[PDB]
RNA sequence: CUCUAAGCACAACCUGCGGGAACCCGUACCGCAAACCGACACAGGUGGGCGGGUGCAAGAGCACUCAGGCGCGCGGGAGAA
RNA sequence: GAAUGCCGGCAUGAGUAACGAUAAAGAGGGUGAGAAUCCCUCUCGCCGUAAGCCCAAGGGUUCCUACGCAAUGGUCGUCAGCGUAGGGUUAGGCGGGACCUAAGGUGAAGCCGAAAGGCGUAGCCGAAGGGCAGCCGGUUAAUAUUCCGGCCCUUCCCGCAG
RNA sequence: AGCCGGUAGCGGGCGUGGAUCCCUGGAUGUCCGAAUGGGGGAACCCGGCCGGCGGGAACGCCGGUCACCGCGCGCGCGGGGGGAACCUGGGGAACUGAAACAUCUCAGUACCCAGAGGAGAGGAAAGAGAAAUCGACUCCCUGAGUAGCGGCGAGCGAAAGGGGACCAGCCUAAACCGUCCGGCUUGUCCGGGCGGGGUCGUGGGGCCCUCGGACCGAAUCCCCAGCCUAGCCGAAGCUGUUGGGAAGCAGCGCCAGAGAGGGUGAAAGCCCCGUAGGCGAAAGGUGGGGGGAUAGGUGAGGGUACCCGAGUACCCCGUGGUUCGUGGAGCCAUGGGGGAAUCUGGGCGGACCACCGCCUAAGGCUAAGUACUCCGGGUGACCGAUAGCGCACCAGUAC
């Protein structure tokens, strides 16, 4: 997404712990099988929405694997 | 992670799949690894329901080509979860 | 590492050489992997067009065509004239482009 | 037959000369060579059995250094050997070299 | 299935009933062939099962037929050697 | 300029041989830019211990449907095992594995060999052999002992009773 | 200052609040593969144990752990496999040449195998060989197609010495002390550890007498420069003209530690990328150089004769290596047999003996100079699409 959110969604997620952290990859990661079927039945007009989701799970477990690793 | 949303990827989109959804069996393309145990599991988090049956298939890819270069789409496997009586996944009575 | 590239959307450049040489215009954008600019109302040419949503009278449009990035000189605005680009370290040490005739900033 | 397993002989590689001729030095003509092809010299491999803190130990070795066997029998003496297995004795037999 | 050893006989096994649980891979299509082996949509080669009826001494033979499947992926004429 | 030279291009033979079983065709209607060759109907002929049906190997989307006809198809092509796209294979009971062993393979123990390696009891692997619980019908354009319907059954876990 | 790889488009986004992109470190990294829980027809299948997830006991999933082998007192540590050529060791042909062919040659080559590493080997004299000499080893030149070897055929082919490259020397075994443990032939015992001692050829060391009482310094460790893995600054040209286009032609200038080269519409020092000359690393790698530590290192006589590497030297048998093919056949190595001594010992100087000299065997390690080119860069009287790699291109592909 905007490299200002990327910044705040680090900090944000750098403030949870990893419980909390898991439990926002299990949701993020339910709303990006809801963006698939959307796509799926040609309803994501942002399909770039698709990218961001994934990254942000991406940079969420990172964080997750940062916390259980210092 | 591993959740529930890694098993189950998208829904069939077909009219066999659609002609199932009346006895409350719903057709998922899920992970190519995943067990019957785990669809089992990942329906029953994701769609609020109690699975009482899962039949499986693997869906080989079909060899295409574009122009000089022969290629093949990646494999995938279907789920046919069968709900408990009177249950239904809204998600997918759509359609 | 990166093309190399002395000018800049959308400073003001002349174009030096080639059928519209003498032209001064705003570089409208800037192609690194093929060396070129476009600049505006420069190296127009005629592009045909289907019928179709967009062009329903079908017909020709007008295009710019891309100039190579050497045909092209930034017009420095504090002295007007046509210039070289120069490197200048500013006082926070930041680099900028400057006007090899006079000394002026470009941006 | 393979290795001395206390001297590492082992075997090797020799020729076979096959001669004629009386010897120069017997007032022949010469000796010429009728025909050389390679064969194998052995070491005179033989089994030592020896008994070591109440356990057989079987030594594959060179005729030439069988009494080497029963040297390390002394040098084991102040070694503490009861309770070992009969290949972990012959180690500790073979490690005093 | 039966016999007993360690062990154990609050266990354990057998019988009866009840609820629950029951995973992975194959499954399309061709398969005496134009989709397999023969460079070919090649008169060749390819293991197992079913293989109806009538008559002929019998039979999986032979002739004609059922079910079923085909007329073999160049044709039209002519009626010399 | 030659090496029956090498690679490629194009000639000649030649509009010639051939077009792959002598089981065989005819007509009407349809479709289409185009029809002996595709679809439908009637007639005719051929196989029928198969030239029909079902398994297993092997092959690997060739299956079904829509849209196609440059090439592939020994002619033609509107057709196709071809091109493009979408769809399609559902099992506790069928087969294989979470069972058994056969030749053989492998191989703690052990034996042998310059090295690489060769052997080798048990054990392990190894099947189309032993073992083990599903039959009939319906349904899809395309799967069905698999989905559905009816009637049956097996194993594992836990509980109760004897 | 643009960007979401080749890659345009549909449809949507990101970037001076610094994106894309380049370097470095980290995170994630399904399955197979040495593949290593077990099995297996690689990329599949099936388990034990601990923890977790679901209604979860059966069923399944997630995380962790579980091979074999070696070495040290069940716990650690190590090994396995790969790598274009190069290297060492263990094995080891033939065509061919000898105008036939067998000794000989090809050749210890090709190849197989084991192992090593950024190199590998070798290496600190039981050397050379004739100089009253030299002084580790490796590598180049020369010596030299010499000396020799050779069915004295075909052929094969040294070393010393000289000129150079590089330069470096070390640890140990034994004597004799100490300690620990073991043994039961009871001790002034034997053995095993560990520590001290000690390391040499003019011999040296041990043990006992007298005397004499800080420099040297690693190949190991630390720091640092330097270098590598991205980058960056970088002089000076305008006009007219022919032309699609100027860089051509013409006029008038200008830079140069830069007039290498490539691009730009044709032929440009001054338009662009560069060039000369300069500048640059938070992070990783290197660091053979500068500095610093540590380990380490060191006398004289005198007496004593304790020790100085064993199935070894040495001799004989059978062979290999060397220029040496049995030759007068030594030397180095060793499969078989026999089998010593510790300096008044032993090996060598081409049978052997004398004399005269050289050197210290049977333990180990050791940079540099040398080789190679998977990789990166620079440069060609190298190729220019039948050429150059087999491949300029979706090639170890199609087939
Ligand atoms: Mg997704
Ligand atoms: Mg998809
Ligand atoms: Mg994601
Ligand atoms: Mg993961
Ligand atoms: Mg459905
Ligand atoms: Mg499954
Ligand atoms: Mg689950
Ligand atoms: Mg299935
Ligand atoms: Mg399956
Ligand atoms: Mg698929
Ligand atoms: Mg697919
Ligand atoms: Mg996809
Ligand atoms: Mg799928
Ligand atoms: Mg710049
Ligand atoms: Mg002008
Ligand atoms: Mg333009
Ligand atoms: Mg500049
Ligand atoms: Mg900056
Ligand atoms: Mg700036
Ligand atoms: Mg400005
Ligand atoms: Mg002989
Ligand atoms: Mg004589
Ligand atoms: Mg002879
Ligand atoms: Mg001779
Ligand atoms: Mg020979
Ligand atoms: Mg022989
Ligand atoms: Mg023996
Ligand atoms: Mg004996
Ligand atoms: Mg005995
Ligand atoms: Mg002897
Ligand atoms: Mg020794
Ligand atoms: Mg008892
Ligand atoms: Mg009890
Ligand atoms: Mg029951
Ligand atoms: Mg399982
Ligand atoms: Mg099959
Ligand atoms: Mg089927
Ligand atoms: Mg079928
Ligand atoms: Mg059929
Ligand atoms: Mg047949
Ligand atoms: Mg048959
Ligand atoms: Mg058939
Ligand atoms: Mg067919
Ligand atoms: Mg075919
Ligand atoms: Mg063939
Ligand atoms: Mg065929
Ligand atoms: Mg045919
Ligand atoms: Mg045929
Ligand atoms: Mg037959
Ligand atoms: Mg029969
Ligand atoms: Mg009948
Ligand atoms: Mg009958
Ligand atoms: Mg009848
Ligand atoms: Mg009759
Ligand atoms: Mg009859
Ligand atoms: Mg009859
Ligand atoms: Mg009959
Ligand atoms: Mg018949
Ligand atoms: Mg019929
Ligand atoms: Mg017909
Ligand atoms: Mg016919
Ligand atoms: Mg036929
Ligand atoms: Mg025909
Ligand atoms: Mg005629
Ligand atoms: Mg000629
Ligand atoms: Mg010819
Ligand atoms: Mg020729
Ligand atoms: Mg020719
Ligand atoms: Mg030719
Ligand atoms: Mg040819
Ligand atoms: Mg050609
Ligand atoms: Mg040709
Ligand atoms: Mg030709
Ligand atoms: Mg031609
Ligand atoms: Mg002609
Ligand atoms: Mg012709
Ligand atoms: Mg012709
Ligand atoms: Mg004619
Ligand atoms: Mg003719
Ligand atoms: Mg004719
Ligand atoms: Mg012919
Ligand atoms: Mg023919
Ligand atoms: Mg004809
Ligand atoms: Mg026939
Ligand atoms: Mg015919
Ligand atoms: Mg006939
Ligand atoms: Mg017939
Ligand atoms: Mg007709
Ligand atoms: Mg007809
Ligand atoms: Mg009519
Ligand atoms: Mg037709
Ligand atoms: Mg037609
Ligand atoms: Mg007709
Ligand atoms: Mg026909
Ligand atoms: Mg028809
Ligand atoms: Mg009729
Ligand atoms: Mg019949
Ligand atoms: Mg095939
Ligand atoms: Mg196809
Ligand atoms: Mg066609
Ligand atoms: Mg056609
Ligand atoms: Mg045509
Ligand atoms: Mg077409
Ligand atoms: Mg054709
Ligand atoms: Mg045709
Ligand atoms: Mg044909
Ligand atoms: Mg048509
Ligand atoms: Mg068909
Ligand atoms: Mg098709
Ligand atoms: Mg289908
Ligand atoms: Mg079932
Ligand atoms: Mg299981
Ligand atoms: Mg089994
Ligand atoms: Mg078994
Ligand atoms: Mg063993
Ligand atoms: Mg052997
Ligand atoms: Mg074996
Ligand atoms: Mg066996
Ligand atoms: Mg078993
Ligand atoms: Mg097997
Ligand atoms: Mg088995
Ligand atoms: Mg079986
Ligand atoms: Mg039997
Ligand atoms: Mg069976
Ligand atoms: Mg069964
Ligand atoms: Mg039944
Ligand atoms: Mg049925
Ligand atoms: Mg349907
Ligand atoms: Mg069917
Ligand atoms: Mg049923
Ligand atoms: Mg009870
Ligand atoms: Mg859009
Ligand atoms: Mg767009
Ligand atoms: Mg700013
Ligand atoms: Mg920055
Ligand atoms: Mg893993
Ligand atoms: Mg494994
Ligand atoms: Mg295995
Ligand atoms: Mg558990
Ligand atoms: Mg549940
Ligand atoms: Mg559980
Ligand atoms: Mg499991
Ligand atoms: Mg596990
Ligand atoms: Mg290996
Ligand atoms: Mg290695
Ligand atoms: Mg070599
Ligand atoms: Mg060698
Ligand atoms: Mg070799
Ligand atoms: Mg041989
Ligand atoms: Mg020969
Ligand atoms: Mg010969
Ligand atoms: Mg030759
Ligand atoms: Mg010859
Ligand atoms: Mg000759
Ligand atoms: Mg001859
Ligand atoms: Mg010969
Ligand atoms: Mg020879
Ligand atoms: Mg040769
Ligand atoms: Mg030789
Ligand atoms: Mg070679
Ligand atoms: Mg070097
Ligand atoms: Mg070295
Ligand atoms: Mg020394
Ligand atoms: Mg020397
Ligand atoms: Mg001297
Ligand atoms: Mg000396
Ligand atoms: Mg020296
Ligand atoms: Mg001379
Ligand atoms: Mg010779
Ligand atoms: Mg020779
Ligand atoms: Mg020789
Ligand atoms: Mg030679
Ligand atoms: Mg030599
Ligand atoms: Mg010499
Ligand atoms: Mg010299
Ligand atoms: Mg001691
Ligand atoms: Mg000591
Ligand atoms: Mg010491
Ligand atoms: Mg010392
Ligand atoms: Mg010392
Ligand atoms: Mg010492
Ligand atoms: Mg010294
Ligand atoms: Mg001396
Ligand atoms: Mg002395
Ligand atoms: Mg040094
Ligand atoms: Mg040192
Ligand atoms: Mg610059
Ligand atoms: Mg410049
Ligand atoms: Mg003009
Ligand atoms: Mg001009
Ligand atoms: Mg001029
Ligand atoms: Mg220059
Ligand atoms: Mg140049
Ligand atoms: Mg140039
Ligand atoms: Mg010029
Ligand atoms: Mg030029
Ligand atoms: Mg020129
Ligand atoms: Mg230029
Ligand atoms: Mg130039
Ligand atoms: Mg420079
Ligand atoms: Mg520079
Ligand atoms: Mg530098
Ligand atoms: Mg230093
Ligand atoms: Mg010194
Ligand atoms: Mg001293
Ligand atoms: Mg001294
Ligand atoms: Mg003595
Ligand atoms: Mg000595
Ligand atoms: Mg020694
Ligand atoms: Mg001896
Ligand atoms: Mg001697
Ligand atoms: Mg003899
Ligand atoms: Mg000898
Ligand atoms: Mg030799
Ligand atoms: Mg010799
Ligand atoms: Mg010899
Ligand atoms: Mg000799
Ligand atoms: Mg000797
Ligand atoms: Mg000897
Ligand atoms: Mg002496
Ligand atoms: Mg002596
Ligand atoms: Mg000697
Ligand atoms: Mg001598
Ligand atoms: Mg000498
Ligand atoms: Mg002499
Ligand atoms: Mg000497
Ligand atoms: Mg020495
Ligand atoms: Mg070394
Ligand atoms: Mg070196
Ligand atoms: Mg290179
Ligand atoms: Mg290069
Ligand atoms: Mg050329
Ligand atoms: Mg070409
Ligand atoms: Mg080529
Ligand atoms: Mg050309
Ligand atoms: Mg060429
Ligand atoms: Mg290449
Ligand atoms: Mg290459
Ligand atoms: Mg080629
Ligand atoms: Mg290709
Ligand atoms: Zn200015």
């Amino acid at each position: 997404m905007k490299l200002s959110e990327v910044r705040k969604q680090l900090e944000e997620a750098r403030k949870l712990s990893p419980v909390e952290l898991e439990k926002l990859v299990r949701e993020k990661k339910r709303e990006l099988m809801e963006l698939r079927f959307q796509a799926s039945i040609g309803q994501l007009s942002q399909n770039h929405k698709i990218r961001d989701l994934k990254r942000q799970i991406a940079r969420l477990l990172t964080v997750l694997n940062e916390k259980r690793r210092q | 992670m591993k959740t529930a949303y890694d098993v189950i990827l998208a829904p069939v989109l077909s009219e066999k799949a659609y002609a199932g959804f009346a006895e409350g069996k719903y057709t998922f393309w899920v992970h190519p690894k995943a067990t019957k145990t785990e669809i089992k599991n990942a329906v029953e988090t994701a769609f609020k329901v109690k699975v009482v049956k899962v039949n499986t298939l693997h869906v080989r890819g079909k060899k295409k080509r574009l122009g000089r270069y022969l290629g093949k789409r990646p494999d995938r496997k279907k789920a046919i979860v069968q709900v408990a009586p009177g249950q239904k996944i809204e998600a997918l009575e759509g359609l | 590492m990166r093309v190399k590239m002395h000018v800049k959307k959308g400073d003001t450049v002349l174009v030096a050489s080639g059928k519209y040489k003498g032209r001064v215009g705003k570089v409208k954008e800037v192609l690194p992997k093929k060396y070129a600019v476009i600049v505006e109302g420069v190296n127009i040419v005629k592009k045909a067009v289907r019928v179709s949503p967009k062009y329903p009278q079908g017909g020709f449009i007008e295009k710019e065509a891309p100039l190579h990035a050497s045909k092209v000189r930034p017009i420095c605005p504090a002295c007007g004239k046509p210039t070289r680009v120069r490197k200048k370290f500013l006082e926070n040490g930041k680099k900028i482009r400057v006007c090899a005739k006079c000394g002026g900033a470009l941006d | 037959s393979k290795v001395c397993e206390i001297s590492g002989k082992r075997p090797i590689v020799a020729n076979s000369i096959q001669r004629r001729g009386k010897a120069k030095r017997e007032g022949g003509v010469g000796k010429k060579t009728t025909g050389i092809s390679k064969r194998r010299q052995y070491p005179n491999l033989q089994k030592v059995r020896v008994r070591v803190a109440g356990q057989e130990i079987t030594f594959r070795v060179a005729a030439s250094h069988i009494p080497k066997v029963y040297e390390l029998v002394e040098r084991a003496k102040g070694l503490k050997l009861e309770g070992l297995s009969p290949k972990e004795i012959k180690k500790e037999l073979l490690k005093l070299l």
